[PDB]
């Protein structure tokens, strides 16, 4: 048993060392998970701590019963930690951790209902800007939060949960864009919402790739330049289009050249200064 | 040499189709407006608004 | 679930666990594994035996029983800890005795079950210790009985070299795994067998 602290300690060390910048922690945290853990963990640096926090509840899945209750005891501490901490990476970590605590069923529905974290998931869910990666953890959190409630008889949270309704505008967007990944996440929210509270609530194709190619055909939107006063001003204005990579054509014997519309303005500015 | 600028569309067609567009330009009704000039055999300065028409007409035509 | 299943777990108590440095953890893991096993089916049963240096002893004898099982195991092992047979004072363990106890229990359970339909049973050994020549006849006797009975004997060697156990699995048609990384004990128990 004297060995136990030492071995696991070395991995605690490794995680500590490359704790700050990237996402090294995930694999190592898992190993750490098996072997007042939460109380002691709290002192350690946040990232990675959260990673360990995330995976440990997952890992639980007799003495096990004891473990769950023990975890339930300091669910608050992690919750206090979760907020306050609140990049995309961090954001992913906070909801992933929250989601994980939720499936454990340790979290108190009350308390959760009135908390910043629930506002934050729908906030990111609402905004178009968030990336697909943030979206999936946000979505998962919501799903898990609703999953946590297997009652709704006594669950204030299943009120705030209603915040999903706000999402429809977001789904309209997303749909407008070809973001299939952003739509699927929405559907999961809907389906899960219905699930919890459902009781309460009332060759041939060769011509088709050719027909696709008929919808693509080229030309470019473009400025032409002519009647240039002397050769040095063609060559300067031409070299300064070529380094901008927006020369479509050039002919030095014409003293004539062509720029596509996206670098009309960098040329209009260079023509004014020098 | 930044004497003159002209927004136009530069068409980079092949040495086969280009003359077809030219033909489109002439012998046509409400046309001849289409091509500003032939900068190269491959490229032409053309249209703007006409580009939709030129492409479509080429499509419809053989 | 139609078939009743008895899984007997023999735990090698040897002070080799000291080398392990933890026994407490090993118990926790074994408990988790048992709970899962019992949860999988109504018809699953578990028996736990300790193969100690001096002798073999019964730790426990259904999933409803699990709470009882947890307490009985923790208490039983603590009693075992005694100084005699300490560290590699005694390298070996009394596996032959443990296996004998296991087969007796399996037999008794089987007879009762015989009144009903067939029972399936397998024995799992968590082996810390080393084998010895003196041990050969006794161990093999139990092993062969199991093979005839068609009861597989699986073995998870956390450490040490028990060749007889390796032979026991091949023989019995059971599974033998020498675990690299003993802390991964839980994974091996679930995954390996």
């Amino acid at each position: 048993p004297g060995v136990l602290d030492r071995l696991y300690g070395h991995p605690a060390t490794c995680l500590a060392v490359f704790r700050e910048l990237p996402s090294l922690a995930k694999n190592w945290v898992m190993r750490m998970l098996f072997l007042k853990k939460e109380f002691s963990k709290a002192q350690e640096e946040s990232t990675g701590l959260l990673s360990g926090l995330r995976i440990w509840h997952t890992q639980l899945l007799n003495l096990r019963i004891a473990l769950l209750g023990g975890g339930k005891a300091w669910s608050d501490d992690t919750s206090q930690l979760g907020p306050d901490k609140h990049v995309l990476h961090f954001m992913v970590g906070s909801p992933s951790a929250a989601v994980s605590q939720d499936l454990a069923q340790l979290l108190s529905q009350a308390g959760l209902m009135k908390s910043t974290e629930p506002g934050e998931p729908p906030c990111i869910t609402s905004a178009g800007f968030q990336f697909l990666l943030l979206d999936t953890p946000a979505q998962l959190w919501y799903f898990m939060l609703q999953y946590l409630q297997t009652a709704q008889s006594r669950g204030m949270d299943l009120v705030e949960i209603l915040s999903f309704l706000f999402q429809l505008s977001f789904s309209t967007l997303g749909k407008d864009y070809s973001v299939e990944g952003m739509s699927d996440s929405l559907l999961n929210f809907l389906q899960h919402l219905r699930e919890f509270g459902l009781v309460f609530q009332r060759t041939d194709q060769i011509r088709l790739w050719e027909l696709e190619r008929d919808r693509l055909r080229f030309t470019e939107g473009v400025l032409y330049n002519q009647f240039l006063s002397q050769v040095d001003f063609e060559l300067l204005l031409a070299h300064a289009r070529e380094l901008g990579v927006l020369v479509f054509e050039n002919s030095a014997k014409r003293l004539m050249v062509v720029t596509p519309a996206g670098h009309s303005d960098v040329k209009r500015f260079w023509k004014r200064q020098k | 040499m930044v004497n003159v600028l002209k927004g136009v569309l530069i068409e980079c067609d092949p040495a086969m189709k280009q003359f077809l567009l030219y033909l489109d330009e002439s012998n046509a009704l409400g046309k001849k407006f289409i091509i500003q000039d032939i900068d190269d055999t491959h490229v032409f300065v053309i249209a703007e608004l006409v580009n939709v028409l030129q492409e479509r007409v080429g499509e419809l035509m053989d | 679930e139609d078939e009743l299943n008895l899984l007997v777990i023999v735990v090698d108590a040897n002070p080799i666990w000291w080398g392990k440095q933890t026994l407490s953890k090993c118990i926790d893991a074994v408990m988790v594994l048992g709970n899962s096993h019992l949860f999988m089916n109504r018809s699953n049963k578990l028996a736990v035996i300790a193969s100690h240096i001096q002798e073999s002893r019964f730790l426990y004898p259904k999933y409803e029983l699990l709470t009882s099982a947890n307490e009985v195991i923790v208490e039983e092992i603590k009693d075992l800890m005694t100084k005699s047979d300490i560290k590699g004072q005694h390298t070996e363990t009394l596996l032959a005795g443990s296996l004998a106890k296991a087969l007796c229990y399996i037999h008794r359970m089987n007879k009762e079950v015989k009144d009903n339909q067939e029972m399936k049973s397998r024995i799992l050994v968590i082996k810390a210790a080393e084998d010895s020549a003196l041990q050969y006849m006794n161990f093999m006797n139990v092993i062969f009985a199991a093979q005839k009975q068609n009861i597989l004997i699986d073995a998870c060697v956390l450490d040490s070299d028990s060749g007889l156990l390796q032979q026991a699995c091949d023989i019995t048609g059971g599974l033998y795994l020498k675990v690299p990384q003993m802390p991964s004990l839980l994974q091996y128990l679930l995954w390996v067998f």
